[PDB]
C-alpha cells in the first residue's frame, strides 16, 4: 500500500524496494565483466551500437581513475561520471595530502560510504549504476572490488554486473582464472562476453577493454586495437 | 528552511489559493470608500460587536503615513502584518529620499509585497484587501483598491465586504458629479450606500477621512448622529 | 531535512500525535515514586526476559547530578538524549551560576526543548515520560512530565501500566509524615499490586534523594525490603 | 499514476517517467540537424515558427569561436546552458590561455545535468543538443540527452520525425567524411529535407545554417548567404 | 519535503477558512474555563484548574496563572503545552524594550509583537499553528489598566469582559444580563464573576482548589500582582454561599 | 571645532548651536543646519566629524518616528537617550566608529522638559546644562556663575548671549552664525537665529 | 496537490506551463505589430466596471527611450518584469555607456522566467512561472523589430501577433489583414477594425490604449487628443 | 493503524512505531547469525560467515571489525548499514584519542554510537539502519564486556546474546546452556560458545564456515583466530 514510495521507508517485509528497483536499473543494463589475474587486472565491456552514426570511442564505459586504476560500470551510463570525479577527488587528495598511490581499498571504502549516503534520505536517490574496480600494487598486486547500487564492497576473485551475472559467474566459476594471465585469459574474456550475448533485442555490439598489472607495470593503460585483434580473431575461432 | 510550491493553477487555468483569499474578504466585514475632490470619507461596519469589546483595538482604519491612511476587509490576521512592513517602508522612504511617501508609490510596494509572498515558495497569500486613500501633491485625491493576487486599481466610489457587488450596483446609479462637492454630500451618499445592509444600526459603523494637507480624523457618534438623524 | 511539523490538530482539535504517546507511555513499564519527607524515592522495575541480561550495567535509574536523578516509562532508548542535554543544561547552569540548579527551573528548560520537537520539522514527539527527582532548598521535589511536554508535580503518584490502580491504591495506602524508610514501603506495595508473580531484588530497581544526595540502592539493603518491612 | 510522478522514483521497471517524458520534449518540437567533415563541421536547423505572420526561431547559437550549438526541445533551456558553456569557454583560455578540448568541456555539460536528475524536486533539461566543434583532434560532434548522457556521431538527426530522416545519413554516411565545404551543405540540406514534404521547402526565412572548420572558425549564415546553396538544388 | 508526507497546513478550505487554526478554536473550546473582568479600580482573572485531584502537589503557585514582566499577568486556556514556550519568548522581547526604551512594555505593544510570531506561522515557515489562547492584563504608562484577548489565529482585541474555554458562549449570556459597563469594582467582580461561575461551572461544591483568581493592582506608583490564599478565597467563597442566597 | 550648548529650565530646554562647518583652512557654509526635529516635542542636535554628523543622525531620528506610527504616542526623552546610546556604543566596535558629540532636547509629559549628554564614547550623563568642542573649554565656567535650577528663560537668552559672544572675543574660529529652537508644553517652537552684526 | 511544478506531462510539458496559457486567455487582449517606421502595440483596456478610472490601469510602459513595454493575461506579474528589465538596461548602460539593443532585451527575461523550481534554489525562488504575456517593440540599428513572448520564455521576431481573449478571431484576420511593409499608420486604424470586431464592447476613444515609436522619435503615448483624430477615421 | 504510520514514523494509535519494527524484523533477511559470550579474561564472539561464490573472497569478506587498537567487532544486518556505520565509531574513539588522551572502554563506546541511531528514529528525515551491531573488547577494570546495540539504540551488558535469523530461540537455546552457570575461562569460554550456533542451525561448522574473534586481558589488542587453533576448538565436541 504504498509501501515503497521512498527509500526512507521500511516495507512491512523488510525489504527496501527502491534500492531494489535501483538494482532492476542495472539488472537491465548492458553486461560488462572484468577479473583479476597473478600478472594484473583486466576490464572489458560490451557497448551496444544501434545505429551506424555512433563514432567509434562514443558511449565509452571504460573509466580512468587513476593511474594505477581503471574502472568498468553497469547501470545508467551518466552516473558513474559523477564518480568518476569523485573517483579522481580521493585519487588526488591521497596523492596529495599522504603523498602516494592510493590502494584499491582504501579507494573502495569511501567510494562505498558516498554509495550508501543517497540510500539514507527521501530527498535523493540512490545511484543506478554498479561498477568493479580492480589495480595492481607492488606490495598488494591484483585485487577486485564491486560496489553495488546499496554501496556494498566485497572482495572477488572475479565478478560480472549487467543483464546476465550467473550467465557468466557460473562459467567463471567453471574455468579456474586464479593462476592464469591476464594475457592468456583476455581471450577468453571476450568468449564469455559473447556466450552472455544473444540476439533477440541486441543485435551488433564491440568490445573494449583495459589494461593494468605487471605486463603495464602497474600504471593503468589502454589496450590497442591489434593486440585485441590477437584476442578478437582468435576469439572468432572460438565463436562457434 | 521551508522551501515548497504553494501557488499552484487549475485545470481552467485559475488560482485556487488565490481565490479562496478572495472568498474570505467577501465573507469579512464591510468596508466602503468614495474619492471626492478635498476629501475622502471611509467606512466600516462591524456587527460582531456584543457591547463587552474595547473599542481601540478592534479598529481596522489605520495611517501608514500623516499624508496616507488606509482601511480594509478580509481576514484580520495578515492585516497587522501589512500595515506594520508599509509604516516600515514609508520611513525607509524618508529614510533614503527626503521626499515625502508618494501615494501611488507606496502602493507599489505593498502590491509587491502581496505578490511577492503569493508566488514565492513556502509562503500563504494574505486573506485581506486594503483600501489605501492619500493625496499627491497640490490638492490631488488618489484613492486604490488592493487585491490579494496583487493587482490595484483606482475608483471614484468603491465598496468591500458583504454585499458590496450590490453597493456598486446601487451607487453605479447614485453616484454622480452633482454630488460630492462637500464632505456633507460625500458622507451622507456614502451612508446612505451602507444603508443596504444596515440592521437597523450603524453604531456599529466607524467613520474616518482625511482632507488635503489634514492629519486624518476619526469621526465621534456625534457627527454620525447628526447624519443618522437624517434618513428619510 | 524537513522543514514541516509532523503534528497537526484533530476535528476535535486536540493533537493527534501525542494522544498516540500518552498511550505508548501506558504499555510500559510501570514505575512509581512518591514525596516524602526529606527526599523523594522512585522505586522502578527492570524486566527481561532472561536472567541472561545484566541488571548492574544499564539502570533506569540514572543521575542528572549529585542532586538530580530521573526514571521513565514508556519508550526505552527515547530517555538517552534526555540524559545528555539535561546535564548538558545542568553545567551550562553551574558555569553562569556556580550554584546547583533548582529542581523547578530544570524541568521547564527541558520540557521546552521537549516541546520545540512538537514544532519544529522533520522531528517527533517522545515517546516516554520523565518522573523528575530532586532536593532543593530543604523541601524535597517530585515532578511528573509527559511527551506533549506539560510539568506537573506531585505529592505522590504513579506511572506506567495499571497507573489506574496505582492511583487508587495511593488514595488508599499513601498519608503525611511519612519518611524515606517508609516511602519505600509503599512503593514496594504498588509494586506488589501492579506486578503479577514472584518480585525479587534483581527485578526492582530503587534510588532516592535526601540532603546527602542522590544515591542509587544496592542489592543487599533490598532484601530487608523484600520482606514487606519498610 | 503511482510512480510516474517525480524524478526519484524508482518504478518497479527501473526506468525514470520523468526522464521518459523529459526525452518526449525531442520528439515534441523541430527538428534539428547536424555533420561533420574531415576538418569542417555543418550545423544546419530547421528554424520553425508557431503561425505564418511571425518569423522562425533560431535554434543556432553561438558557443565560441570553433564552437557552436543547435537545439531541439524547450527552447529556453538553452539560454541556461549557454551562459554556462559560453562561461567555460572564456574559462579555458583565460587560465590554458588555448581552447578547451570538446571532451573536457561537455563533460562538464553533463555536470549540470547530473545532480538535478538524483536529487528530489528537480527537473532535467528535456531539450536535445548539438555541440560540433574544431579542436587539435579535429571536429567532435557531441549530442546529449536530459537522461544527462552525452554522445559521439558523424551526423545526427533528431527531433519530429527523427529515425525517419536518419536513412538518408544511414547511406551517405560514408561520404561524410570525404565531403567537402560545399558536399557537407548539399547533404545538409537534403538531410532537412527528408524530414519535411516538398511542399514545406528549405527557404531564406525558414532555414538557417553554421559551419565551422579546420582554418575557419565557426561562422552562421542565415538567408542571401545561403541563397546560391538554397537555390540550384531541388527537392 | 516530499508531498504525501506534507499535510500543508497553511492552504485555504474551499470555504476560505484555516481546517488547523480552527481545529484551535475548538480545542480551546474543550480547554478550562476561563474569565476576566475589567473593572475601574482593578482587573481579576479566574481559571479554573482542569486537574482536580488529591495527590496533586499543588504547592507553587494558581498554575496557568503566571507574570509576564513587572507590568503584566497572564491566564493559559489551551493546550499546556505551548503556553510555557511563548511565556519565555515573551519575556526576551518584553525585556528587549526594558533593554533599549528602559521602560515597562505597554499592554498593546507586548500583544502586537507576540501575534507577528503567531502570524510567522499559519503564514509561512510549515510550522503548525499554536493551540494556545491566552488572556492579557496587565498596567501602562499610559492607556492604564487593560484586558486583552488573543487566539490562534492571532488575532486579538480589547474587552470590557470575556470568558475562554469550557462553556465560554453560555457564560457570555449571564455576562449579557448581570454585567454594568464600566461600573463594576474591584470587590465587586468578586461576587459578579462566581454568580455568573457558580451556575456556569459544571463541577459543583464550589471550592478554591477548583478556580484560583489573581488581581492586578497598581500601588504606591507600582504594579502589584497578587494571588489570594485559599483561606481568603474560601472566605469568599463562604461570602458567595452568603451572597448565593442570605 | 563647531560649538554646541543647552541648559534646560524647568518648563523649557533652550538649545543653542553654531551653524558653519568649515574644512581645511577657509568656511565652507555659514548656513548649515546642526538642529534637526526628531518628533513633535523632542528635537536633536550633533556635533563630529563632517560626515558622521548627518549620517548617524537620521537614523535615531526616523527610528523614533516608526516608534510613533505603531502605538500612536511619541516617544518620552527618557527613552529616546537609552535609545540613542545602546545604538551610538554598537557602532563603536565596527569597522568605522563614529566621532558624535550630542544634545538630546524633549518635553515630556510628566518630566517636562529634560536635557541628556552623550559623547562619542556613548556616556549619558543628564544634566541641566552641557557643551561641546573645544568651546566646552572657554564657556562652562560662565554657566556655573550665573545659572540657577529656576532660571528663567529670558535670562536664559541673555546669558547664552553672553556665553557666545566670548568665541570672538578670545577663541581663535570666528563661527558668527549662531541658531535657537526651544521646546515647551507647547512643542517645538523656533527664536530668531542669532548673529553677530560686525 | 499530488504534484510538483517541475513534473513533466504524459506529452512532455510543464504543468505550470500548461496552465499558465489559459491564465493568459482570462486577461486583455493585445496586438503587436511591426512596420517600417516602427512597432505598433495597441491593447484595449478592458474595463470591469465603469466606476473604474481608465488612467488606473496602463498596460503599456516606457521601459528604454525608443523600447516600450506590454501586458496581457495576468496583471500582477507585470508589474514584477517592469522592474527587472529596467534594471538591466540600466546595469547595461552603466557599464558599456551604451544603450541596449531590443534583442538583447528579451534574452534578460527569459533568464528571470526559468528561475522557478522548489529544491536547490535560492529564498528569492518562484514556485510558478510567470503567466504574464510581452510583447517588446523598438528601433534601433538593427531597425524595428516586433517580438512576441510566452510564458516559457520564448521569443522570436514576429510581424504580428494576437494575444488575449480575442486572440482567435484576431489572430487568423491578421493574417490577411497585415501585408508586407504597409506603414504604421495605416496599421493603426487596420487594426482597429478588426478590434472593434474581436471585443464584445463598442469601441470608445479612452477604452483603448496607443502607442508607438519612431527611428528619429523617443517612444511616446498618445493621450485622448489624438485618439479623437484616431477615432475620427472609422 | 492510522494515517502515515505504516510509512513514516510516528506514534501507532496504540503507540508504537510500525517502521522502526519492520527494520528491526528486517535484521532476520540479514541469512545468517551471530552470538557473544562474555568469559573471564576474554570475550569471545562467534558469528557466521556465508560465502557461496568461489569467486568471493573468504578473507576480505568478513563480519569480524577493528574498531581501534584494543576493541574489536562484529555486525549483524545488512552490510551497506553495518559497513558505513562502523566507519563513523571510528571517528569517535579516534576523537576519543584526541580528547580524552586514553582508549575508549566498551560501555562509553557503544553509548555515543547507539544515540546517533536515535536521531534516526526521531525523524522520518533519516531511515534506521538495520544493522545490528555488537561490540566487545576490554575495560582493564573490569575485563571483558559485551553489549548490543539494536536499531531503537537499546543496550545493554549481555553474558549471552542473540543475532541473526534465529533470535529469540537462541535465547532460549541458551537458557539451558548458561544455567549451568559453572566459571568458563578462556578456551572455556571458546568451547561453549561454539556449541550454541553448532545445536541450532544443524550444521557442526567447518573450519571456514564460520569466524571467531576474541580478546583478553594479557592481549589487549584485538585478536583474529586463524582456522589452525578453530578445529582445535571444534574437536572439543568430539
Amino acid at each position: 500500500t504504498g509501501y515503497d514510495l521512498s527509500a526512507s521507508t521500511f516495507s512491512p517485509d523488510g525489504r527496501v524496494f527502491q534500492v531494489e528497483y535501483a538494482m532492476k536499473a542495472v539488472e537491465n543494463s548492458s553486461t560488462a565483466i572484468g577479473i583479476r589475474c597473478k600478472d594484473g587486472v583486466v576490464f572489458g565491456v560490451e557497448k551496444l551500437v544501434l545505429s551506424k552514426l555512433y563514432e567509434e570511442g562514443s558511449n565509452k564505459r571504460l573509466f580512468n581513475v587513476d593511474r594505477h586504476v581503471g574502472m568498468a560500470v553497469a547501470g545508467l551510463l551518466a552516473d558513474a561520471r559523477s564518480l568518476a570525479d569523485i573517483a579522481r577527488e580521493e585519487a588526488s587528495n591521497f596523492r596529495s595530502n599522504f603523498g602516494y598511490n592510493i590502494p584499491l581499498k582504501h579507494l573502495a571504502d569511501r567510494v562505498a560510504m558516498y554509495v550508501h549516503a543517497y540510500t539514507l534520505y527521501s530527498a535523493v536517490r540512490p545511484f543506478g549504476c554498479s561498477f568493479m574496480l580492480g589495480s595492481y600494487s607492488v606490495n598488494d598486486g591484483a585485487q577486485l572490488y564491486m560496489i553495488d547500487p546499496s554501496g556494498v564492497s566485497y572482495g572477488y576473485w572475479g565478478c560480472a554486473i549487467g543483464k546476465a551475472r550467473q550467465a557468466a559467474k557460473t562459467e567463471i566459476e567453471k574455468l579456474q582464472m586464479k593462476e592464469m594471465t591476464c594475457r592468456d585469459v583476455v581471450k577468453e574474456v571476450a568468449k564469455i562476453i559473447y556466450i552472455v550475448h544473444d540476439e533477440v533485442k541486441d543485435k551488433a555490439f564491440e568490445l573494449e577493454l583495459s589494461w593494468v598489472g605487471e605486463i603495464t607495470n602497474g600504471r593503468h593503460e589502454i589496450v590497442p586495437k591489434d593486440v585485441r585483434e590477437e584476442a578478437e580473431k582468435y576469439a572468432k575461432e572460438s565463436l562457434k | 528552511s521551508y522551501d515548497r510550491a504553494i501557488t499552484v493553477f487549475s485545470p481552467d487555468g485559475h488560482l485556487f489559493q488565490v481565490e479562496y483569499a478572495q472568498e474570505a474578504v467577501k465573507k469579512g466585514s464591510t468596508a466602503v470608500g468614495v474619492r471626492g475632490k478635498d476629501i475622502v470619507v471611509l467606512g466600516v461596519e462591524k456587527k460582531s460587536v456584543a457591547k463587552l469589546q474595547d473599542e481601540r483595538t478592534v479598529r481596522k482604519i489605520c495611517a501608514l503615513d500623516d499624508n496616507v491612511c488606509m482601511a480594509f476587509a478580509g481576514l484580520t490576521a495578515d492585516a497587522r502584518i501589512v500595515i506594520n512592513r508599509a509604516r516600515v517602508e514609508c520611513q525607509s522612504h524618508r529614510l533614503t529620499v527626503e521626499d515625502p511617501v508618494t501615494v501611488e508609490y507606496i502602493t507599489r510596494y505593498i502590491a509587491s509585497l502581496k505578490q511577492r509572498y503569493t508566488q514565492s515558495n513556502g509562503r500563504r497569500p494574505f486573506g485581506i484587501s486594503a483600501l489605501i486613500v492619500g493625496f499627491d501633491f497640490d490638492g490631488t485625491p488618489r484613492l486604490y483598491q488592493t487585491d490579494p493576487s496583487g493587482t490595484y486599481h483606482a475608483w471614484k466610489a468603491n465598496a468591500i465586504g458583504r454585499g458590496a457587488k450590490s453597493v456598486r450596483e446601487f451607487l453605479e446609479k447614485n453616484y454622480t458629479d452633482e454630488a460630492i462637492e462637500t464632505d456633507d454630500l460625500t458622507i451622507k451618499l456614502v451612508i446612505k450606500a451602507l444603508l443596504e445592509v444596515v440592521q437597523s444600526g450603524g453604531k456599529n459603523i466607524e467613520l474616518a477621512v482625511m482632507r488635503r494637507d489634514q492629519p486624518l480624523k476619526i469621526l465621534n457618534p456625534e457627527e454620525i448622529e447628526k447624519y443618522v438623524a437624517e434618513i428619510e | 531535512g524537513y522543514s514541516f511539523s509532523l503534528t497537526t490538530f484533530s476535528p476535535s482539535g486536540k493533537l493527534v500525535q501525542i494522544e498516540y504517546a500518552l498511550a505508548a507511555v501506558a504499555g510500559g513499564a510501570p514505575s512509581v515514586g512518591i514525596k516524602a519527607a526529606n527526599g523523594v524515592v522512585l522505586a522502578t522495575e527492570k524486566k527481561q526476559k532472561s536472567i541472561l541480561y545484566d541488571e548492574r550495567s544499564v539502570h533506569k535509574v540514572e543521575p542528572i547530578t549529585k542532586h538530580i536523578g530521573l526514571v521513565y516509562s514508556g519508550m526505552g532508548p527515547d530517555y538517552r538524549v534526555l540524559v545528555h542535554r539535561a546535564r548538558k543544561l545542568a553545567q551550562q547552569y553551574y558555569l553562569v551560576y556556580q550554584e546547583p540548579i533548582p529542581t523547578a527551573q530544570l524541568v521547564q528548560r527541558v520540557a521546552s526543548v521537549m516541546q520545540e520537537y512538537t514544532q519544529s520539522g522533520g522531528v517527533r514527539p517522545f515517546g516516554v515520560s520523565l518522573l523528575i527527582c530532586g532536593w532543593n532548598e530543604g523541601r524535597p521535589y517530585l515532578f511528573q512530565s509527559d511527551p506533549s511536554g506539560a510539568y506537573f508535580a506531585w505529592k505522590a503518584t504513579a506511572m506506567g501500566k495499571n497507573y489506574v490502580n496505582g492511583k487508587t491504591f495511593l488514595e488508599k495506602r499513601y498519608n503525611e509524615d511519612l519518611e524515606l524508610e517508609d516511602a519505600i514501603h509503599t512503593a514496594i506495595l504498588t509494586l506488589k499490586e501492579s506486578f503479577e508473580g514472584q518480585m525479587t531484588e534483581d527485578n526492582i530497581e530503587v534510588g532516592i534523594c535526601n540532603e546527602a544526595g542522590f544515591r542509587r540502592l544496592t542489592p543487599t539493603e533490598v532484601k530487608d525490603y523484600l520482606a514487606a518491612i519498610a | 499514476n503511482q510512480y510516474d510522478n517525480d524524478v526519484t522514483v524508482w518504478s518497479p521497471q527501473g526506468r525514470i517517467h520523468q526522464i521518459e517524458y523529459a526525452m518526449e520534449a525531442v520528439k515534441q518540437g523541430s527538428a534539428t540537424v547536424g555533420l561533420k567533415s574531415k576538418t569542417h563541421a555543418v550545423l544546419v536547423a530547421l528554424k520553425r515558427a508557431q503561425s505564418e505572420l511571425a518569423a522562425h526561431q533560431k535554434k543556432i547559437l553561438h558557443v565560441d569561436n570553433h564552437i557552436g550549438i543547435s537545439i531541439a526541445g524547450l527552447t529556453a533551456d538553452a539560454r541556461l546552458l549557454c551562459n554556462f558553456m559560453r562561461q567555460e569557454c572564456l574559462d579555458s583560455r583565460f587560465v590554458f590561455d588555448r581552447p578547451l578540448p570538446v571532451s573536457r568541456l561537455v563533460s562538464l555539460i553533463g555536470s549540470k545535468t547530473q545532480i538535478p536528475t538524483q536529487r528530489y524536486g528537480r527537473r532535467p533539461y528535456g531539450v536535445g543538443l548539438l555541440i560540433a566543434g574544431y579542436d587539435d583532434m579535429g571536429p567532435h560532434i557531441f549530442q546529449t540527452c536530459p537522461s544527462a548522457n552525452y554522445f559521439d556521431c558523424r551526423a545526427m538527426s533528431i527531433g519530429a520525425r527523427s529515425q525517419s530522416a536518419r536513412t538518408y545519413l544511414e547511406r551517405h554516411m560514408s561520404e561524410f567524411m570525404e565531403c567537402n565545404l560545399n558536399e557537407l551543405v548539399k547533404h545538409g540540406l537534403r538531410a532537412l529535407r527528408e524530414t519535411l514534404p516538398a511542399e514545406q521547402d528549405l527557404t531564406t526565412k525558414n532555414v538557417s545554417i553554421g559551419i565551422v572548420g579546420k582554418d575557419l572558425e565557426f561562422t552562421i549564415y542565415d538567408d542571401d548567404d545561403v541563397s546560391p546553396f538554397l537555390e540550384g538544388l531541388e527537392e | 519535503m516530499s508531498r504525501r508526507y506534507d499535510s500543508r497546513t497553511t492552504i485555504f478550505s474551499p470555504e476560505g477558512r484555516l481546517y488547523q487554526v480552527e481545529y484551535a478554536m475548538e480545542a480551546i473550546g474543550h480547554a478550562g474555563t476561563c474569565l476576566g473582568i475589567l473593572a475601574n479600580d482593578g482587573v481579576l482573572l479566574a481559571a479554573e484548574r482542569r486537574n482536580i485531584h488529591k495527590l496533586l502537589d499543588e504547592v507553587f503557585f494558581s498554575e496557568k496563572i503566571y507574570k509576564l514582566n513587572e507590568d503584566m499577568a497572564c491566564s493559559v486556556a489551551g493546550i499546556t503545552s505551548d503556553a510555557n514556550v511563548l511565556t519565555n519568548e515573551l519575556r526576551l522581547i518584553a525585556q528587549r524594550y526594558l533593554l533599549q526604551y528602559q521602560e515597562p512594555i505597554p499592554c498593546e505593544q507586548l500583544v502586537t509583537a507576540l501575534c507577528d510570531i503567531k502570524q510567522a506561522y499559519t503564514q509561512f515557515g510549515g510550522k503548525r499553528p499554536f493551540g494556545v489562547s491566552l488572556l492579557y492584563i496587565g498596567w501602562d504608562k499610559h492607556y492604564g489598566f487593560q484586558l486583552y484577548q488573543s487566539d490562534p489565529s492571532g488575532n486579538y482585541g480589547g474587552w470590557k469582559a470575556t470568558c475562554i474555554g469550557n462553556n465560554s458562549a453560555a457564560a457570555v449570556s449571564m455576562l449579557k444580563q448581570d454585567y454594568k459597563e464600566g461600573e463594576m469594582t474591584l470587590k465587586s467582580a468578586l461576587a459578579l464573576a462566581i454568580k455568573v461561575l457558580n451556575k456556569t461551572m459544571d463541577v459543583s461544591k464550589l471550592s478554591a482548589e477548583k478556580v484560583e483568581i489573581a488581581t492586578l493592582t497598581r500601588e504606591n506608583g507600582k504594579t502589584v500582582i497578587r494571588v489570594l490564599k485559599q483561606k481568603e478565597v474560601e472566605q469568599l467563597i463562604k461570602k458567595h454561599e452568603e451572597e448565593e442566597a442570605k | 571645532m563647531e560649538y554646541l550648548i543647552g541648559i534646560q529650565g524647568p518648563d523649557y530646554v533652550l538649545v543653542a548651536s553654531d551653524r558653519v562647518a568649515a574644512s581645511n583652512i577657509v568656511q565652507m557654509k555659514d548656513d548649515h543646519d546642526k538642529m534637526f526635529k526628531m518628533s513633535e516635542k523632542i528635537l536633536l542636535l550633533c556635533v563630529g566629524e563632517a560626515g558622521d554628523t548627518v549620517q548617524f543622525a537620521e537614523y535615531i531620528q526616523k527610528n523614533v518616528q516608526l516608534y510613533k506610527m505603531r502605538n500612536g504616542y511619541e516617544l518620552s526623552p527618557t527613552a529616546a537617550a537609552n535609545f540613542t546610546r545602546r545604538n551610538l556604543a554598537d557602532y563603536l566596535r565596527s569597522r568605522t566608529p563614529y566621532h558624535v558629540n550630542l544634545l538630546l532636547a524633549g518635553y515630556d509629559e510628566h518630566e517636562g522638559p529634560a536635557l541628556y549628554y552623550m559623547d562619542y564614547l556613548a556616556a549619558l550623563a543628564k544634566a541641566p546644562f552641557a557643551a561641546h568642542g573645544y568651546g566646552a573649554f572657554l564657556t562652562l565656567s560662565i554657566l556655573d556663575r550665573y545659572y540657577t535650577p529656576t532660571i528663567s528663560r529670558e535670562k536664559a537668552v541673555e546669558l547664552l548671549r553672553k556665553c557666545l559672544e566670548e568665541l570672538q572675543k578670545r577663541f581663535i574660529l570666528n563661527l558668527p552664525t549662531f541658531s535657537v529652537r526651544i521646546i515647551d508644553r507647547n512643542g517645538i517652537h523656533d527664536l530668531d537665529n542669532i548673529s553677530f552684526p560686525k | 496537490y499530488d504534484r510538483g511544478v517541475n513534473t513533466f506531462s504524459p506529452e512532455g510539458r510543464l504543468f505550470q506551463v500548461e496552465y499558465a496559457i489559459e491564465a493568459i486567455k482570462l486577461g486583455s487582449t493585445a496586438i503587436g505589430i511591426q512596420t517600417s517606421e516602427g512597432v505598433c502595440l495597441a491593447v484595449e483596456k478592458r474595463i470591469t466596471s465603469p466606476l473604474m478610472e481608465p488612467s488606473s490601469i496602463e498596460k503599456i510602459v516606457e521601459i528604454d527611450a525608443h523600447i516600450g513595454c506590454a501586458m496581457s493575461g495576468l496583471i500582477a506579474d507585470a508589474k514584477t518584469l517592469i522592474d527587472k528589465a529596467r534594471v538591466e538596461t540600466q546595469n547595461h548602460w552603466f557599464t558599456y555607456n551604451e544603450t541596449m539593443t531590443v534583442e538583447s532585451v528579451t534574452q534578460a527575461v527569459s533568464n528571470l522566467a526559468l528561475q522557478f523550481g522548489e529544491e536547490d534554489a535560492d529564498p528569492g525562488a518562484m514556485s510558478r512561472p510567470f503567466g504574464v504575456a510581452l510583447l517588446f517593440g523598438g528601433v534601433d540599428e538593427k531597425g524595428p523589430q516586433l517580438f512576441h513572448m510566452d510564458p516559457s520564455g520564448t521569443f522570436v521576431q514576429c510581424d504580428a501577433r494576437a494575444i488575449g481573449s480575442a486572440s482567435e478571431g484576431a489572430q487568423s484576420s491578421l493574417q490577411e489583414v497585415y501585408h508586407k511593409s504597409m506603414t504604421l499608420k495605416e496599421a493603426i486604424k487596420s487594426s482597429l477594425i478588426i478590434l472593434k470586431q474581436v471585443m464584445e464592447e463598442k469601441l470608445n476613444a479612452t477604452n483603448i490604449e496607443l502607442a508607438t515609436v519612431q527611428p528619429g522619435q523617443n517612444f511616446h503615448m498618445f493621450t485622448k487628443e489624438e485618439l479623437e483624430e484616431v477615432i475620427k477615421d472609422i | 493503524s492510522a494515517g502515515f504510520d505504516r510509512h513514516i514514523t510516528i506514534f501507532s494509535p496504540e503507540g508504537r512505531l510500525y517502521q522502526v519494527e519492520y527494520a528491526f524484523k528486517a535484521i532476520n533477511q540479514g541469512g545468517l547469525t551471530s552470538v557473544a559470550v562474555r568469559g573471564k579474561d576474554c570475550a569471545v564472539i562467534v558469528t557466521q560467515k556465508k560465502v557461496p561464490d568461489k569467486l568471493l573472497d573468504s578473507s576480505t569478506v568478513t563480519h569480524l571489525f577493528k574498531i581501534t587498537e584494543n576493541i574489536g567487532c562484529v555486525m549483524t544486518g545488512m552490510t551497506a548499514d553495518s559497513r558505513s556505520q562502523v566507519q563513523r565509531a571510528r571517528y569517535e574513539a579516534a576523537n576519543w584519542k584526541y580528547k580524552y588522551g586514553y582508549e575508549i572502554p566498551v560501555d562509553m563506546l557503544c553509548k555515543r554510537i547507539a544515540d546517533i541511531s536515535q536521531v534516526y528514529t526521531q525523524n522520518a528525515e533519516m531511515r534506521p539502519l538495520g544493522c545490528c551491531m555488537i561490540l566487545i573488547g576490554i575495560d582493564e577494570e573490569q575485563g571483558p564486556q559485551v553489549y548490543k546495540c539494536d536499531p531503537a539504540g537499546y543496550y545493554c551488558g549481555f553474558k549471552a546474546t542473540a543475532a541473526g535469523v534465529k533470535q529469540t530461540e537462541s535465547t532460549s537455546f541458551l537458557e539451558k546452556k548458561v544455567k549451568k552457570k559453572f566459571d568458563w575461562t578462556f578456551e572455556q569460554t571458546v568451547e561453549t560458545a561454539i556449541t550454541c550456533l553448532s545445536t541450532v542451525l544443524s550444521i557442526d561448522f567447518k573450519p571456514s564456515e564460520i569466524e571467531v574473534g576474541v580478546v583478553t586481558v594479557e592481549n589487549p589488542k584485538f585478536r583474529i583466530l586463524t582456522e589452525a587453533e578453530i578445529d582445535a576448538h571444534l574437536v572439543a565436541l568430539a
